[PDB]
């Protein structure tokens, strides 16, 4: 019950280190960062997150 | 710098096509996808000036 | 309104489409009964 | 165990208030509350915390209520409102340990078996001290000798969440800030660690002294860690480490010349365009 | 108080942003944009955006809250 | 008994206070920093080890009054020269 | 009929390691604080009992509540292993009186000393005259050892009831039979 | 709010379904159900706020096989 | 009597919160409440504790602290507020009161009306007054009435 | 009749307002809500001390939220713990719904004011209260019969009741119509706010430690390199500057990255000698 | 309390002012404002140092805030024209922790030092106007250096 679900979506570009280009689908599209611990080389272009 | 920051915190205003200027007071407008409403124009902006099928900000 | 999930007094919910919005799975008011109510009806009905 | 205790600021300002809020006339001059936090097998935070009624008495400094079925109702409504937190430790003001503490803690022990200890100083914030962290630890003394309970001292931080940093934000903003670090807040920045360094040195000198004279009694370990930063400090004889002095010049090259010509030509250009619009003015006045 | 200032206009640039298309420009510091949410917005241009690199359709992050083209 | 002024000690030093031949004197100090007494390193050709050592040892109250008396000097030293930077910055420290 | 807050003061030193009650010494005090709570609760219905341990520390396991049955329960699971402090106990029982709920309730507290006291009779005498400064009903009830109501506590309670103090009724219990009815007699009737 | 459960996927598993808000929505647990059946296309009842399968309820249709009673 | 504007705080008192300690039990703290010639007497020494508590919070503004004329009327009077605990008389002696009074011999008598700090009192929830000498230097102390003269703040 | 002055201020502790933000979004997305403890000092002045949150209910933020044994359970506990102030108010988030009050809202709001007439609604957005600006006002009501009448709803005495604007978001949702905005205060003093910059205050260390020295030769170099082309940028834009009468900078950015490597590199000479003279 | 203090302005009489603190330590936020300017209007100019120190301490006692204005309008006026007399003063109230005082310390720069256009109070004056953090103090110290320059108007639109 403390979970509250997440939106899906597809990472489109890594605009820096950070900045991460990131389309949800069938909605908009934003620039978000990512955790503090995460692989962000395995943060591909087209990636589902 | 302090104007434009307390400029830039105010939510932004829909565009939209006014479908004609129904009173002096107020105009029919159409703005996507809310649908149309009859909004009222502040002191500002002239009804006169408010002409149909022109973009304006509400 | 849509399947009446077979209420029998212990399940009275039902889902019910709201047109071109979702589809939610909700309960009865209490000014309604049951038997006024049945699938593929036009139902009126709040909104939280 | 913990290697780390962070701190919220909130439970900064909740012992503060509880500090002041029993001080208007309790003049135990140090309270006890309890402090709960997600808990976890690495660096552990404290987000949250309430007030026992505690007292405490200056005999013998062994007799003392910490009211535990108190305890346990603020326990009871803090998980209905948030469950997410456990219970952590206990702090306490009066910047001096007093003898109950592990007595104390051992009866925190029991709703949590890795109970710490945070003594959060209210009044005394020259330098570094917001909040020092103590866990119990079950060893006689030493090696060779009897037993005691002894408190280990365990690093603290100050950090906050998101939400909680924008209400510190918002309590701040006088005067002070100024994230970015010009370069007279970086200057200011040296002072303040010169005058950290030399008040750490004189209360080491301070307890060499209390030793020297046998007030206290010897620690080895501390005397080993005495002997070990003395021998940890460099030469800055041995001219291998003098050839420092080339970096230093290629420092100076970057900043210094370089620099310098860049700003003093920027200037200057600032001032012909100036001397030219001066004058573009006066002539116009024609 | 400038420092400051700055700071607080560089914090304005946060993430997350929203997406949007520059649609239009309107004068020196406010433009519409229509926003991949869908809807077109009547947004505020902030300054330090180099307005030669404002082209119509491009790309532009908004403020999640407010819209303004950040 | 070289408080770092003089960390270079060489071979002779060892050979006569150790009453070993300088040949084992290698062997000597192989052993020690094998061990991990001691964290030098040997200049066989100059004939020198230098030390840098992380054992200590009790210390025998005069000689803790001795390091009070160096951390005196260490304490004096820095608050000096925060004096000094305080009074040189004193136009930008406001 | 008369509002109070009691702190039971049970007893679980080592000397508590007797026999001279059937069962167990341990185990005829536990009964004891049983009926005399029990009396004390229905006697008035909204009076407070807490419970104090006394072995080598001064356990607070039980504060003022109007509760019977945790303070019972907490009287389980006592482990007599330890060995008495009376004064350190009789100081966290007063100063627990101190924080009672409601201030109409009159301090009184139930010590049920089992061992030999070890201690000196000054801070014994300035002891009960502190207690009798914050006018605190204690009431002491010796058990076990031989040396039943020893000088130490008759010059204690003496001092506290100075000229007709607040009752601190110094009753003996016999080394054999330690019988409940013996154990009320005298308190119920008078403390 | 009813919702296709698009798929289970494994992290001891999470789940991504669309909901009728035309919504695509990853969660870390399966709501409070079973997650053995759980078809990539069983149609559930899932909280309207924080999003995890409250309940199951049955399939609704596959087109054509209504139009045949 | 009374200041205009003002009233007695005797409706306000919570038994419940009442507690004097060194009473004698022949002379009930109820004499010093009532207005009667009887009178609340220390036992132990001088030295006296009382605290009073109030169903509502309340505002004070002067007390009426009247004993007899034979000296055993208060002198010293150390005033604490909003006490979460009860208090003991070592603190009492060694923490620094709300207010401190030195009842000069005209307070003790009928007509003997003490102002208040009123600055200091306006959040009264619960008054400890503790009694550190009598005018006479007695063994004990004599208090005929005790009150309270204030406005509720209007909870 | 008497009115509630214009200059009447809600004077919130930085304690209750950490924990009313804590609070507020520790339950996003949904609305929680708990009540304000403090005082009414007097007619122009109501403090809030402390707020304490409440459980979160299935029913939302009504006036069946507030659980009586709860609210009368922690209000003797910290009346025991030192905190005997009186429920001054309620307050509740609206997460991304910006500060106002709902039917709802004022409906809870009425059984407040109810209980003393004195008793504001503050009301936090949890989500727009990003670091820097923190969304959050308190309202009180106007009385249906002293709006009908025509009577202002506020007496106004001085400019301290004007001096921040109403939201278009709030007037819509029936500000100045059902219930007035509250100027909002904060009670901050030295202990606390001294207390609360430990936060970021650095330490006695870090003015002492010098940069990695091979990261401060690497930053060196990349910043001289955008130097030179900066300085490549200025002397194209300066020659223009001759050809062209009174009509980004190179000039600026040159500026700002000379005033970055001085700082730079002032900071470390200076600190790396200090640590060769103060460490022997 | 407010006609007493306007008519009783500068007397200084002593039964005045005893009305006056009393009503003012009364306590009540509507009667303090009126409490603390008739207490300034009263002993005016007086350099009281009975007087002072009740209306600081009682600026440092009370919570009203209304009162806090009131005595901080009469701190400056019980000062008014000592000039250097008033300089402890006026360190006391420049280093307040109250804003209201530290106001205060602004308007007692300015009934102090009104007309001498001493450069010591306007610089302490423009030092506060631009380093204070709290914006009424800013505006109160601005406003006080028209008290110190009216004898030299011409030199008031430069600074
Ligand atoms: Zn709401």
């Amino acid at each position: 019950l403390q979970s509250v679900g997440q939106i899906v979506g597809e990472v489109l570009k890594q605009l820096t280190e950070e900045k991460f280009i990131v389309k949800a689908t069938n909605g908009p599209r934003y620039v978000v960062g990512c955790r503090r611990q995460l692989d962000k080389s395995k943060l591909k272009p087209g990636t589902r997150v | 710098l302090r104007e434009e920051l307390q400029l830039l915190q105010e939510q932004g205003s829909y565009v939209g096509e006014v479908v004609r200027a129904m009173d002096k007071k107020k105009v029919l407008v159409k703005v996507h996808p809310e649908g149309k409403f009859v909004v009222d124009v502040d002191k500002n902006i002239d009804i006169n000036d408010v002409t149909p099928n022109c973009r304006v900000a509400l | 309104c849509t399947k009446i999930i077979n209420a029998d007094s212990e399940d009275p919910k039902y889902i019910i489409n709201v047109k071109q919005f979702a589809k939610f799975v909700v309960d009865l008011s209490d000014q309604v009964a049951p038997t006024d109510i049945e699938e593929g009806m036009r139902v009126g009905v709040d909104r939280n | 165990a913990v290697q780390k205790v962070v701190v919220h600021p909130l439970v900064l300002l909740s012992v503060v208030d509880h500090f002041n809020r029993i001080g208007k006339v309790g003049n135990q001059k140090r309270v006890v509350g309890v402090l709960l936090g997600s808990w976890q097998k690495k660096v552990l935070d404290v987000s949250n915390s309430f007030a026992v009624p505690f007292d405490e008495d200056d005999k013998d400094d062994s007799v003392w209520f910490l009211d535990h079925d108190y305890l346990e109702n603020m326990y009871g409504m803090f998980k209905k409102v948030n469950a997410r937190e456990r219970i952590v430790g206990w702090y306490h003001t009066g910047p001096k340990l007093h003898k109950n503490d592990i007595a104390i803690n051992e009866l925190m022990k029991r709703y949590c078996p890795n109970s710490v200890l945070v003594i959060i100083d209210v009044k005394p914030k020259d330098l570094g001290l917001p909040t020092e962290a103590y866990i119990s630890v079950e060893e006689v003394h030493d090696d060779g000798t009897p037993t005691s309970k002894t408190f280990e001292h365990v690093t603290s931080e100050i950090g906050a969440e998101e939400a909680e940093e924008v209400g510190v934000e918002h309590l701040l903003r006088d005067i002070k800030d100024t994230t970015v670090g010009t370069l007279s807040q970086r200057i200011t920045n040296q002072v303040h660690g010169l005058k950290g360094l030399n008040s750490k040195l004189l209360d080491i000198r301070s307890y060499l002294e209390k030793v020297a004279t046998g007030k206290l009694p010897i620690n080895h370990q501390i005397i080993y860690q005495l002997q070990d930063v003395f021998n940890l400090l460099p030469d800055v004889s041995l001219q291998e480490f003098v050839k420092a002095f080339y970096l230093k010049t290629n420092d100076q090259m970057v900043v210094v010349y370089l620099a310098s010509l860049i700003r003093s030509v920027v200037a200057l250009h600032n001032l012909i365009n100036n001397k030219i619009a001066n004058r573009d003015a006066e002539k116009k006045e024609g | 108080e400038f420092l400051h200032a700055q700071e607080e206009v560089k914090r304005i640039q946060s993430i997350p942003l929203v997406i949007g298309q520059f649609l239009e420009a309107v004068d020196q510091n406010t433009a519409i944009v229509g926003s991949t949410t869908g809807s077109n917005y009547y947004v505020r241009i902030l300054s330090t955006i180099d307005r030669e690199l404002l082209k119509p359709n491009a790309s532009v992050a908004l403020h999640k809250h407010s819209n303004a083209l950040v | 008994t070289r408080p770092a002024n003089h960390r270079q000690l060489t071979f002779e030093e060892i050979a006569k206070s150790a009453k070993i031949t300088v040949n084992e004197v290698e062997l000597l100090v192989m052993k020690a920093l094998s061990v991990g007494l001691v964290k030098g390193s040997i200049d066989e050709v100059d004939k020198r080890v230098h030390m840098t050592w992380v054992q200590p040892r009790v210390l025998d109250l005069q000689q803790i009054k001795g390091m009070k008396d160096r951390l005196e000097f260490w304490c004096t030293d820095v608050k000096s020269m925060e004096m000094l930077v305080e009074h040189q910055a004193h136009d930008i420290l406001t | 009929m008369v509002l109070e807050s009691t702190m039971v003061c049970v007893d679980n030193s080592e000397y508590m390691r007797n026999g001279d009650f059937l069962p167990t010494r341990l185990q005829a005090q536990q009964d004891a604080v049983n009926i005399v709570c029990h009396s004390k609760t229905r006697s008035n219905p909204e009076n407070n009992v807490g419970l104090i341990t006394l072995a080598n520390d001064c356990e607070v396991l039980t504060t003022l509540t109007p509760d019977t049955g945790r303070i019972l329960s907490k009287l389980h699971t006592v482990q007599p292993k330890g060995k008495i402090t009376f004064c350190t106990g009789i100081r966290v029982a007063h100063l627990a009186l101190k924080h009672r709920q409601g201030k109409n309730h009159k301090m009184r507290i139930i010590a049920f000393v089992g061992s030999p006291v070890e201690d000196n009779e000054k801070d014994l005498v300035k002891l009960a005259k502190r207690l009798k400064k914050e006018k605190v009903n204690v009431d002491i009830i010796n058990f076990g050892e031989e040396e039943v109501n020893t000088e130490k506590l008759t010059a204690f309670v003496n001092t506290l009831n100075g000229k007709d103090g607040t009752g601190s009724h110094l009753v003996t219990v016999p080394p054999g039979p330690s019988l409940a009815d013996a154990l009320i007699s005298s308190p119920i009737l008078a403390g | 709010l009813v919702s296709n459960v698009i798929e289970l996927l494994d992290v001891g598993k999470c789940a991504v379904i669309k909901t009728s808000t035309r919504q695509t929505y990853f969660l870390p647990v399966i709501g409070l159900v079973d997650a053995e059946k759980l078809k990539p296309g069983d149609l559930v009842g899932v909280n309207k706020d924080s999003y995890l399968i409250l309940e199951t309820l049955p399939t609704e249709y596959d087109s054509r096989v209504k139009a045949m009673e | 009597d009374i200041p205009k504007g003002y009233m007695d705080l005797m409706p306000f008192i919570n038994k419940a919160g009442c507690e004097c300690l060194n009473e004698s039990d022949e002379h009930g703290f109820d004499n010093c409440l009532r207005k009667d010639t009887t009178f609340l007497e220390s036992d132990c020494d001088e030295q006296l504790l009382i605290t009073v508590a109030f169903n509502q919070p309340v505002k004070l503004y002067s007390m009426k602290f009247q004993g007899p004329d034979n000296g055993q009327g208060p002198k010293y009077v150390k005033i604490f507020i909003n006490l979460p605990r009860s208090m003991d008389f070592e603190e009492a002696e060694r923490s620094e009161p709300t207010q401190a009074l030195e009842l000069t011999e005209d307070d003790i008598k009928e007509d003997g009306i003490v102002p208040l700090r009123y600055v200091k009192f306006q959040n009264v929830n619960s008054v400890t007054i503790f009694v550190q000498s009598n005018q006479g230097e007695e063994e004990t102390t004599r208090i005929s009435y005790f009150t309270f003269i204030g406005t509720p703040v209007q909870a | 009749a008497p009115a509630v002055d214009t200059a009447e201020q809600v004077y919130i502790s930085s304690l209750a307002l950490l924990k009313m933000l804590k609070h507020g979004r520790a339950g996003v997305p949904m609305e929680v809500m708990g009540l304000m403890l403090g005082e009414f000092v007097d007619d122009y002045t109501v403090r809030v001390i402390d707020v304490f949150a409440m459980p979160q209910s299935g029913t939302g933020v009504s006036v069946e939220a507030v659980d009586p044994v709860f609210q009368a359970k922690m209000l003797d506990m910290l009346k025991q713990t030192g905190r005997p102030e009186m429920v001054v108010g309620w307050y509740h988030s609206h997460p991304g719904f910006g500060c106002w009050l709902s039917g709802v809202d004022i409906n809870t709001q009425q059984s407040f004011e109810a209980l003393s007439e004195r008793a504001v609604a503050v009301v936090v957005d949890p989500i727009q209260s990003v670091k820097g600006k923190v969304v959050i006002d308190a309202f009180r009501l106007i009385n249906a019969n002293m709006m009908v009448l025509g009577h202002e709803p506020r007496q106004t005495t001085s400019n301290l009741g004007h001096l921040n604007k109403p939201s278009i978001q709030a007037l819509i949702h029936g500000l100045n119509r059902h219930y007035y905005s509250i100027t909002i205060n904060y009670r901050k003093n030295e202990l606390e706010q001294k207390m609360l910059l430990n936060l970021h205050k650095k330490s006695w260390m870090e003015g002492l430690t010098l940069q990695d020295y091979s990261e401060h030769c690497k930053h060196n170099e990349s910043v001289v390199k955008e130097m030179l082309e900066l300085a490549k940028n200025y002397n194209k834009a300066v020659e223009e500057e001759d050809k062209m009468t009174p009509e980004q900078d190179p000039k600026r950015h040159l500026e700002e990255h000379v005033d970055v490597l001085m700082t730079s590199n002032i900071v470390q000479c200076l600190a790396a000698m200090l640590d060769t003279v103060v460490f022997k | 309390s407010l006609g007493l203090g306007l008519a009783a302005m500068g007397t200084a009489r002593q039964d005045v002012y005893d009305l006056l603190k009393t009503n003012l330590y009364q306590d009540d936020a509507v009667t303090g404002e009126a409490a603390g300017l008739a207490l300034g209007l009263v002993m005016l100019g007086s350099k009281n140092a009975q007087a002072i120190e009740d209306m600081v301490g009682y600026a440092q006692e009370t919570q009203h805030e209304k009162i806090l204005r009131g005595l901080a309008v009469g701190i400056a006026l019980v000062m008014y024209g000592r000039m250097e007399e008033a300089d402890a003063l006026i360190e006391s109230l420049c280093r307040d922790k109250d804003p209201i005082l530290r106001r205060s310390g602004m308007y007692t720069v300015a009934m102090a030092y009104c007309g001498s256009g001493n450069n010591k109070a306007i610089r302490r004056l423009l030092h506060v106007a631009v380093s204070d953090v709290n914006d009424d103090v800013r505006r109160a110290a601005v406003e006080s250096l028209g008290f110190i320059l009216f004898r030299t108007p011409e030199q008031c639109p430069s600074v």
